[PDB]
């Protein structure tokens, strides 16, 4: 049995998050199913469950007003609908087939078969190129701050790719504004600061923008 | 929370891991079945087992006997015991219980199986650039590197007072030297930045805390 979550990776706040779980090598009608999500860097949260046989549902009480979980036996799918989303709904979403076993005549349910999960990001932001600011400096650390761009990704190089040693580019953060930010840093000899030119090259393909920032002491 | 798990834990290969899942006092652990899941990077969680008592428990299919469940009544906690630790056992371990029409999850414990020497983090803190300030913005950038295991906590301070608002922090990831690095940001207004004596980025890693401070 294989589960594959599908749906838009981006949803605007107050709008509706919709996701479909395609199931192969198994029948929807003969099992119970659940949606579970995991915000970046956080723990798991059970959204809700549905009985493939009765169609009855059980939603997380803290999410009651948002959740709709339905089934489509025709195409062997089951879907999730989250209305009026906010930044709290940014997460990796998993569709799951529940396991069931009887122990001492007691029913035990667990999360048995999992899909790979899909990231859904909530942001009101539209496509926007980055603003690049210099992070001015034995050895010396200098960098550039790649601020307020959307969407991911960007790539960073130094001196058009001629500088790779000691270069470290960090993962992006999602700010409360709905825009991304990251930083790249390189460690260079202090004596090179007055002789060598250091430029960070930032490439943001989604907006077709490249920004080069000369970083000076 | 209902279920409290340590954020991280580390142990040596071949040793034993004891992962705790502490239930808040309204939830007597003796009354609940504790479910455990194992999650490896970029991959969905995997059902390990559930445990209620010695006579009421079940192992997940394909899950070796070295993974076992137990309870600590005096601590009101569910336990996941792992013997003969292998490097592959490195994962995020989640506990869960069922209560009143809903599943409740713990925060998950990141277990590291030690595979290299421990190392305290190096910290570099950048003040807002002149260019950013002139664009009516201010960002403090705290770069953290060269640490192992890959679990740290980041706290920001305005003068000596803690600051939570405007903080974003990345999950630690390995660099080319096989050690971990992460980054944290503090967003400020130019006036906030200029009106304070100093701001600090404070990083905790196991028994050490490293703090860097910048001033306008």
């Amino acid at each position: 049995v294989q589960l594959v979550e599908s749906g838009p990776g981006l949803v605007k706040p107050s709008e509706t998050l919709s996701l479909t779980c395609a199931v192969s090598g198994g029948s929807i009608s003969t099992n119970d199913w659940s949606w579970i999500r995991q915000p970046p860097g956080k723990g798991l949260e059970w959204i809700g469950g549905i009985s493939g046989s009765s169609g009855d549902t059980d939603y997380n009480p803290a999410l009651k007003s948002q959740v709709t979980i339905s089934t489509d036996t025709s195409k062997n799918q089951f879907s999730l609908k989250l209305t009026s989303v906010t930044a709290a709904d940014t997460a990796v979403y998993y569709c799951v087939r529940e396991g069931i076993v009887l122990v001492n005549l007691a029913v035990k349910n667990w999360f048995d078969v999992w899909g790979p999960g899909v990231l859904v990001t909530v942001s009101s932001a539209s496509t926007k190129g980055p603003s690049v600011f210099p992070l001015a400096p034995g050895t010396a650390a200098l960098g550039c701050l790649v601020k307020d761009y959307f969407p991911e990704p960007v790539t960073v190089s130094w001196n058009s790719g001629a500088l790779t040693s000691g270069v470290h580019t960090f993962p992006a953060v999602l700010q409360s504004s709905g825009l991304y930010s990251l930083s790249s840093v390189v460690t260079v000899p202090s004596s090179s600061l007055g002789t060598q030119t250091y430029i960070c090259n930032v490439n943001h393909k989604p907006s077709n923008t490249k920004v080069d920032k000369r970083v000076e002491p | 929370p209902v279920l409290t798990q340590p954020t991280s834990l580390s142990a040596s290969p071949g040793a034993s891991a004891r992962l705790s899942c502490t239930l808040s006092s309204g939830f007597t652990v003796g009354r609940y079945s504790i479910f455990w899941y194992q999650q490896k990077p970029g991959s969905p969680p995997r059902y390990l087992l559930y445990y209620f008592s010695d006579s009421s428990q079940h192992q997940g299919s394909g899950v070796p006997s070295r993974f076992s469940g137990s309870k600590d009544a005096s601590a009101n906690a569910g336990l996941l015991l792992i013997s003969g630790l292998q490097s592959e056992d490195e994962a995020d371990y989640h506990c869960a219980i069922w209560h009143s029409g809903a599943w409740v999850f713990g925060g998950g414990t990141r277990l590291t199986v030690l595979g290299q020497p421990k190392a305290a983090p190096s910290v570099t803190l950048f003040p807002p650039s002149s260019e950013e300030l002139q664009a009516n913005k201010a960002t403090l950038v705290c770069l953290i590197s060269d640490f192992y295991p890959g679990a740290v906590t980041v706290a920001w301070k305005a003068d000596s007072s803690p600051v939570k608002a405007g903080v974003e922090t990345t999950t630690p990831s390995k660099q080319s030297n096989n050690k971990y690095a992460a980054s944290s940001y503090l967003s400020l207004t130019p006036e906030q930045w200029k009106s304070h004596r100093s701001y600090s980025c404070q990083v905790t890693h196991e028994g050490s805390t490293v703090e860097k401070t910048v001033a306008p």
